[PDB]
């Protein structure tokens, strides 16, 4: 088990600098850092393994990355601040190269703060109404983490009609699947740390309204077919209602 | 006379990429060091656990021979404890190293004017390489939060990149070959005992609230301790104890080391697979016990406390694969089965298939298809025939 | 090292029946049926393991396989034989499960006939002239296999233009990348067997007139960008016209 302790950020004038700190138990290998700004998800700045840096483009050549072996600690060098640069910023740790994500670290630090002036439940959310050709995604939260086998499932059930699949992403892997309607249009992921369950609906049409519901069946089947009929899930959501203008 | 065949090893015209590492098998044979050091003019030739100028005086109980090509500059990294892109993702050594690495600049037989691009290292992978462990994957790394869906650009790389051997290189830059002898030392102190010379924890694996799935077997280490061997006989209602390559009645006489307690669940009539020579779904896709095996099958009858009135489905099998299993691997992956001649792409359908399935485990269930918790101890008899020896002896 | 001997086949009448087998020397894991029509690719028929049956849709209930415990042999029935089914059928073994392809079987049978009564040198081949929204399959193929890594590429040479990279496949992977103007039209295919390169190009337009080349990067790059550059290129076929009328 790895420690991270950052240290460094304070208040700064534009353009100005910064350096941050972060010191480390042992063992480190992929060190990179992220910065998250207030309501907003996390975002990957740069990370380095055996000498060799990763940058995000937009801030590469003002932000510089670099260790101090013997301390076993890193340093992030950021030049030439703005508004934009305005977030807590995070150190993590992980064996993974080209670790771009979260997902690809296993240990986080606490994270300094930088300023510059110039039974299981489901829960879904994210529905309501939208132009045709637009956008929605939905989310559907889980509350425990008894069954990490089957997949997560969508349905939705359309004005004067029986409940018909959508699509599922398995919660073993990252296999997803999608019924023949929405294939190409409707994209579902998950996140592992928020135990969330999320489907990306593009290029709506009126015929897409309906009530979206999603669901966990807890078994694992190796073919797809039976996660198609709503006798396999056990749990089910409140269910949201998506509405698309004609 | 019976001599080692270092020619096979040292002289192949043809050497491995260092990421698919070649592994040759060395026994039954008298291995002259000295004639291997004179042999040819090596730039490394040092050994860990055994001094070298003592190498003809020793014997040894197992030998592989691994071989490979890498730069001059990452030789460095074929010693235990180190890190960089060749010990972290291509090769990989124990801490516990007991052998000898040698290697020797390549640049006369390995370079082309052009280059050679046809030796390669592996760059990214998801985590780091075990000790020993081989990765010849060649799926596309996922550099971010979206999946590839097989095809490469931005976040989506191929993981396996190329040397370029010139003549005109730098030495670091320049290609070396690279053997690898690993040893293990006759005289092996004894770790695991019943009344002959507190206790191994024995309750802990048996009786343990939560068992793995088939597919992901759980090895304990049991090292340092007492076996209560007559005591676990009679201690629950077991349906299976049979035990190869040593009699079940002289557990507690006999004395091994480098004790391992593999446990899993499995259906009953699928009980029959955990033992030698044997085929079927779990051995041949979950888990494979060697021909030569040597330890104790052991496995009793769950029904009262993993079944359930709705079903237990959170025990899993591997039911395809591209390949059997070799002996005591472990297989975790969920990458989808790819069953056509089209790929896959990340999304299942037709001739795309999730490898895993749950065993269905409901109380009213027949005895056929009910659960069965084995452990599988594994054994290395003491005192163990030598090998490879030195002309010395 | 396993040996296949393939008993029984013929001559008969539309309507009839038949019955072929295997002898396998060693052990075999999972068995299997190919046929081979005169000038065509090798069709999966079916195939077994463990007592688990796979069968082809399309030829399903008119063939079934069997395994007799004794010989340790299988036998393939062949129902309701039609012309369609006249072919040179092959039996096959591997260790792979779910194996409908004939990349999953390491042994070959020698095959039976069934008849029915009512300096790397690259090769380029399949181009011509094509109606609007029409398809096209070019095919590329390797004398030497010397090179077993790198890339092999497809460029066109427009009417009044330069040489411009089209798309590309692994040689030593299945991964595949594209060129803007023709992604998700054109996909990228090989053989292993034939060490032969494919490309499939769909949803042709005039704009897709050119003279297409197949080339072979031998260096291994993980990165992909340097393959759409002619340069990194050593070897290239001879060109074919590719026509798409308005
Ligand atoms: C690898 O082969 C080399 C060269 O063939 C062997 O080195 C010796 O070279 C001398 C003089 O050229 C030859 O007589 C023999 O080929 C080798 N020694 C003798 C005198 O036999 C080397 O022995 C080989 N390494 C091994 C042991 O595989
Ligand atoms: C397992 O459980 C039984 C029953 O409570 C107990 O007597 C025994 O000591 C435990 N340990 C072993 C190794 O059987």
């Amino acid at each position: 088990q790895v420690q991270l302790v950052e240290s460094g950020g304070g208040l700064v004038q534009a353009g100005g600098s910064l350096r941050l700190s972060c010191a480390a138990s042992g063992r480190t290998y992929t060190m990179g850092w992220f910065r998250q700004a207030p309501g907003k998800e996390r975002e990957f700045v740069a990370a380095m393994r055996w000498s060799d840096t990763d940058y995000a483009d937009s801030l590469k050549g003002r932000f510089t990355i670099s260790r101090d072996n013997a301390n076993n600690a890193m340093y992030l060098q950021m030049n030439s601040l703005g508004p934009e640069d305005t977030a807590v910023y995070y150190c993590a740790a992980g064996e993974a190269w080209l670790a771009r994500s979260t997902h690809h670290y296993d240990y986080w630090g606490q994270g300094t703060q930088v300023t510059v002036s110039s039974q299981l439940q489901l829960v879904e959310s994210g529905g309501g109404l939208v132009q045709a050709g637009g956008s929605l995604r939905l989310s559907c939260a889980a509350s425990e983490r008894t069954f990490s086998g089957g997949v997560m499932g969508w349905f939705r059930q359309r004005p004067g009609k029986e409940r018909e699949f959508v699509a599922a992403i398995r919660w073993n892997g990252a296999s997803t699947f999608y019924a023949d309607s929405v294939k190409g249009r409707f994209t579902c992921s998950r996140d592992n740390a928020k135990n969330t369950g999320y489907l990306q609906m593009n290029s709506l049409t009126p015929e897409d309204t309906a009530v979206y519901y999603c669901a966990r069946a807890v078994r694992t089947y190796a073919s797809s077919d039976y996660y198609f009929q709503e006798r396999t899930y056990d749990y089910w959501g409140q269910g949201t209602q998506v509405t698309v203008s004609s | 006379t019976n001599l080692c065949p270092f020619g096979e090893v040292f002289n192949a015209t043809r050497f491995a990429s260092v990421y698919a590492w070649n592994r040759k098998r060395i026994s039954n044979c008298v291995a002259d060091y000295s004639v291997l050091y004179n042999s040819a003019s090596f730039s490394t030739f040092k050994c860990y656990g055994v001094s070298p100028t003592k190498l003809n005086d020793l014997c040894f109980t197992n030998v592989y021979a691994d071989s490979f090509v890498i730069r001059g500059d990452e030789v460095r990294q074929i010693a235990p404890g180190q890190t960089g892109k060749i010990a972290d993702y291509n090769y990989k050594l124990p801490d516990d190293f007991t052998g000898c690495v040698i290697a020797w600049n390549s640049n006369n037989l390995d370079s082309k004017v052009g280059g050679n691009y046809n030796y390669l290292y592996r760059l990214f992978r998801k985590s780091n390489l075990k000790p020993f462990e081989r990765d010849i994957s060649t799926e596309i790394y996922q550099a971010g939060s979206t999946p590839c869906n097989g095809v490469e650009g931005f976040n989506c790389y191929f993981p396996l990149q190329s040397y370029g051997f010139q003549p005109t290189n730098g030495v670091g830059y320049q290609p070396y070959r690279v053997v690898v002898l690993s040893f293990e030392l006759l005289h092996a102190p004894a770790t695991v005992c019943g009344p002959k010379k507190n206790l191994c924890p024995f309750g802990e694996v048996f009786n343990a609230t939560r068992f793995a799935s088939v597919y992901a077997w759980n090895r304990k280490r049991i090292s340092n301790c007492v076996a209560d061997y007559s005591v676990l006989y009679n201690s629950a209602s077991f349906s299976t104890f049979k035990c190869y390559g040593v009699s079940p009645t002289k557990l507690n006489d006999l004395c091994f080391t480098n004790v391992y307690a593999d446990s899993f669940v499995i259906r009953g009539d699928e009980v029959r697979q955990i033992a030698p020579g044997q085929t079927g779904k779990i051995a041949d896709y979950n888990y494979k016990l060697p021909d030569d095996f040597t330890g104790c099958v052991i496995a009793w009858n769950s029904n009262n406390l993993d079944s359930k009135v709705g079903g237990n489905y959170n025990y899993l099998y591997r039911l395809f694969r591209k390949s059997n299993l070799k002996p005591f691997e472990r297989d975790i992956s969920t990458e989808i089965y790819q069953a056509g001649s089209t790929p896959c792409n990340g999304v299942e359908g037709f001739n795309c298939y999730f490898p895993l399935q749950s065993y269905g485990f409901q109380p009213t269930n027949g005895v056929g298809y009910q659960p069965y918790r084995v452990v599988v101890l594994s054994f290395e008899l003491l005192h163990a025939p030598a090998t490879v020896c030195g002309p010395k002896k």
